[PDB]
């Protein structure tokens, strides 16, 4: 079986501009294993992100949390760009919660 | 209402597969194992399994280097059992653990494969027969009722699982036991003349089990404008929300319902 | 805690 990935972009806590704070990519419900999940600020990729140890759920689906320190501001756009092969391309989600 | 639960994750590399294996008690992580780390060996990922001794993780250790070996075995197994190449990748999937009701007995055991992602071989919850997905899964069902397999993991199961799950959630009760009561807001967003959207937000709570629910007028609605999978804050806490299309001025007829475990009472939030 | 009993099909 070939699942593809369901995507998440948020943050750990209420953004506000300024303070320190986490952005989350949580990518799930999909398999085989191997996936790339990066973080973007403003289109490129952001160096120091972080992953949780790999899991499934009770359907054997895979899911994984990536995660970076960052501190969000006015116009620095956030993404998370996600590659899997049931992908055609990489997807992009960009960064909106409120 | 409790759990441990394993789950192990072989994956076949065109040599030695990579082994990864972690464990939860509930929703928090205590325990992990990767074979493609330097020097692999089980690595605590809770407090409360940090000050065991050296001679315990030595011995988990030992336990999970001993299931990767025997699941390069399984994966080798499995390509023959549907005769299968061996240009292709393949996946194994395990998960076994003891849920403890609210009573807090064994309420149910768990010993359950995947092959690709399909199921393969279960544990029933007799803890005394096996549920086989395909007639090849049914060649590990003969040779486990041959050696009266069900028999070994009833008496894990019954016994050091729900003792082990017991005393972990004692040397962390003051993590384990305690529940984080959502924080909850709404927001409100006009979409056109006609149409506005309500969104009702549960953050920081634990565990992750929660219910959230429109409702308009007293009413039960479905549309919505989204239920969002339950997902993970990183820092041990959880978050959900709910939202949903209404008219661009009836705001005031739709509430918005939270359950969760850490509430003395269901909540009632609204614009 | 693991089980001392590995997966084996």
């Amino acid at each position: 079986m070939q699942r593809t990935p369901k995507i998440q972009v948020y943050s750990r806590h209420p953004a506000e501009n300024g303070k320190s704070n986490f952005l989350n990519c949580y990518v799930s419900g999909f398999h085989p294993s191997d996936i790339e999940v990066d973080l973007l600020k403003n289109g490129e990729r952001i160096e120091k992100v972080e992953h949780s140890d790999l899991s499934f759920s009770g359907d054997w689906s895979f899911y994984l949390l990536y995660y970076t320190e960052f501190t969000p501001t006015e116009k620095d756009e956030y993404a998370c760009r996600v590659n899997h092969v049931t992908l055609s391309q990489p997807k992009i989600v960009k960064w909106d919660r409120d | 209402s409790h759990s441990m639960r394993y789950f192990d994750t072989a994956v076949s590399r065109p040599g030695e597969p990579r082994f990864i294996s972690v464990g939860y008690v509930d929703d928090t992580q205590f325990v992990r194992f990767d074979s493609d780390a330097a020097s692999p060996r089980g690595e605590p990922r809770a407090p409360w399994v940090e000050q065991e001794g050296p001679e315990y993780w030595d011995r988990e250790t030992q336990k999970y280097k001993r299931q990767a070996q025997a699941d390069r075995v399984n994966l080798r197994k499995l390509r023959g059992y549907y005769n299968q190449s061996e240009d292709g990748s393949h996946t194994l999937q395990w998960m076994y653990g003891c849920d403890l009701g609210p009573d807090g007995r064994l309420l149910r055991g768990y010993d359950q494969s995947a092959y690709d992602g399909k199921d393969y071989i279960a544990l029933n919850e007799d803890l005394r027969s096996w549920t086989a997905a395909d007639t090849a899964a049914q060649i590990t069902q003969r040779k486990w009722e041959a050696a009266r397999e069900a028999e070994q993991w009833r008496a894990y199961l019954e016994g050091t699982c729900v003792e082990w799950l017991r005393r972990y959630l004692e040397n962390g009760k003051e993590t384990l036991q305690r529940a984080e009561h959502p924080k909850t807001h709404v927001t409100h967003h006009p979409v056109s003349d006609h149409e506005a959207t309500l969104r009702c937000w549960a953050l920081g709570f634990y565990p992750a089990r929660i219910t959230l629910t429109w409702q308009r007028d007293g009413e039960d609605q479905t549309q919505d404008t989204e239920l969002v999978e339950t997902r993970p804050a990183g820092d041990g806490t959880f978050q959900k929300w709910a939202a949903v299309v209404v008219p661009s001025g009836e705001e005031q007829r739709y509430t918005c319902h939270v359950q969760h475990e850490g509430l003395p009472e269901p909540l009632t939030l609204r614009w | 805690v693991r089980s001392r009993r590995c997966l084996r099909l």
